[PDB]
């Protein structure tokens, strides 16, 4: 949803220009939603300030739009679930973007009107720059945690051939701690398991009958421990490979199964410890960046009005929400209402777009 | 575009009046700061000079 | 403290030149064009062209750079005075 902020002089009072445009814009058709926009009188000064600000605010506008858009994307990146509630979370002053823009108020406490336009612009620039610095830090932390959780997910993904042994291994299936004895682990496709149950007793010399103990099974395969004498292992593994069986050794590795379980408990918990503060920080940073963006838009309108008419300014600030079916007729009405003042327009024009979240 | 030129002439005539007032306000503000600074520096320096003799 | 620049251009560029001054400056520039009593020769081609003088008045160094940048953009010949 796109909104236009516009301004033009009253002939003797601001009501004359407001009534003429508001009546015409409403009466001809629903060309736009028409309302007053709050811009207060600031302490004006020389053309060196005004012209500098006019271009500097355009750089700041591009920057803050990029920042607040990145905040909206980061909110969608942190909110992995409940994606439909993102617009209900991206609120300014407890209300939706459209409402806040229509009901906009200048923050005289953050931005005292007696200050020069440069000082106001620098307070905005510093505030938004530190929001961007905080976002760089938080995004770096969140993206790394997300990436590390995906590595633990990959380690537990797919069949018995690809998932970690830590989920299925227990000490009771193993023969270990021995001079002459070994345990090995093998994966076999489920169609070959009925042959494997006898074939393992014959793949090497010095293998006992009934040596195979199953850990787990899935839609593709069985994974079993095999117990045997130490001389048998190389022929056993080689002849298993000749018979298409896959070796996947894990001799009750307590350190490896512990490390996967510790990281699962840690990463699953640290995700919440990031997520809660991230949603709260992103809501604050969104509100402040969106508020600051509108303060830049208001300054672009103000500075251009002051340039276009001179320092004793009498411009009304107004908002339009253009109808997509009749925006060309709206442009023609706005030109006709202001043809005496001089894309390009004879009146002051700027736009805002609420589609920060795509 | 003669009427636009006349409007701009009148606007420029307004810009200089308030820029000249802005420069005067900066000079008057600096003069009040420098009044307090010069008075302070002179009084303390001469007080110290007289105090050294005392 | 006011500032100004002055120069000459081929007359056919004046409409776009003047409109761009009123677009780069946010509706604020004083301009006077004036025609030369005769056409003047191009130093490269030898074409005698109906050139016109211009003077542009402003306040401050920020406007100085805008008016100069547009004069350079239309290849207008500036001179000191």
């Amino acid at each position: 949803t796109e909104f236009w902020l516009i301004s033009a002089p009253g002939e003797k009072t601001c009501q004359q220009t407001w009534e003429k445009l508001h009546a015409a814009t409403t009466k001809n058709n629903n060309l736009a939603v028409s309302s007053k926009f709050n811009i207060p009188d600031l302490k004006v000064g020389t053309l060196d300030v005004l012209v500098g600000l006019s271009d500097e605010l355009a750089k700041l506008d591009a920057f803050v739009e990029g920042v607040v858009k990145k905040v909206a994307q980061y909110m969608a990146d942190v909110l992995e679930d409940s994606k439909d509630k993102v617009q209900e979370n991206l609120l300014a002053s407890g209300v939706d973007l459209v409402t806040y823009i229509t009901r906009f108020q200048w923050d005289m406490a953050k931005y005292p009107i007696k200050q020069s336009l440069k000082n106001i612009s620098e307070i905005i620039a510093k505030g938004v720059t530190q929001i961007d610095n905080d976002l760089k830090s938080r995004a770096s932390a969140y993206n790394n945690l997300k990436g590390n959780l995906q590595n633990l997910e990959r380690k537990n993904a797919g069949s018995l051939l690809t998932r970690s042994l830590a989920e299925i291994v227990k000490k009771d299936d193993f023969v270990l701690d021995s001079e002459y004895l070994v345990t090995l682990l093998v994966v076999v496709p489920k169609l070959n398991h009925n042959d494997w149950i006898k074939q393992y007793e014959t793949l090497a010399e010095m293998v006992v009958p009934r040596s195979s103990n199953v850990l787990s099974e899935d839609q593709d395969s069985y994974l079993c421990n095999v117990t045997l004498f130490k001389k048998a292992v190389d022929d056993f593994r080689h002849k298993a490979r000749e018979n298409k069986f896959i070796v996947r050794d894990f001799q009750y590795n307590e350190e490896e199964m512990r490390a996967d379980k510790e990281e699962m408990n840690r990463l699953s918990t640290d995700k919440k410890k990031q997520f809660g503060p991230l949603v709260r920080w992103l809501k604050v940073n969104f509100s402040e960046a969106f508020i600051a963006w509108i303060h830049i838009k208001a300054l672009r309108v103000f500075v251009e009005s002051v340039l276009r008419y001179g320092l004793p300014v009498n411009f009304q600030a107004m908002l339009l929400q253009p109808n997509k079916k009749s925006v060309k007729k709206l442009r023609e009405v706005l030109h006709e209402l202001y043809k005496h003042l001089d894309e390009y327009y004879p009146y002051v024009y700027y736009k805002i777009d609420c589609n920060l979240l795509e | 575009s003669d009427a636009d030129v006349q409007k701009q002439i009148k606007h420029m005539m307004a810009f200089i009046e308030q820029e000249a007032n802005e420069k005067a306000e900066e000079i008057d503000a600096k003069a009040e700061e420098e009044f307090n600074i010069e008075k302070g520096r002179l009084v303390q320096t001469q007080r110290l000079k007289i105090m050294e003799y005392y | 403290r006011l500032g100004f620049v002055a120069g000459v251009i081929n007359r056919e560029r004046i409409p776009t030149f003047e409109r761009m001054l009123w677009r780069v400056c946010r509706g604020n520039v004083f301009l006077r064009q004036a025609e030369i009593e005769n056409p003047l020769e191009d130093p490269v081609t030898g074409d005698y062209v109906h050139k016109s003088v211009f003077i542009i008045f402003f306040q401050g160094d920020q406007l100085k750079n805008r008016v100069k940048k547009i004069c350079e953009g239309f290849r207008a010949s500036l001179y000191p005075c």
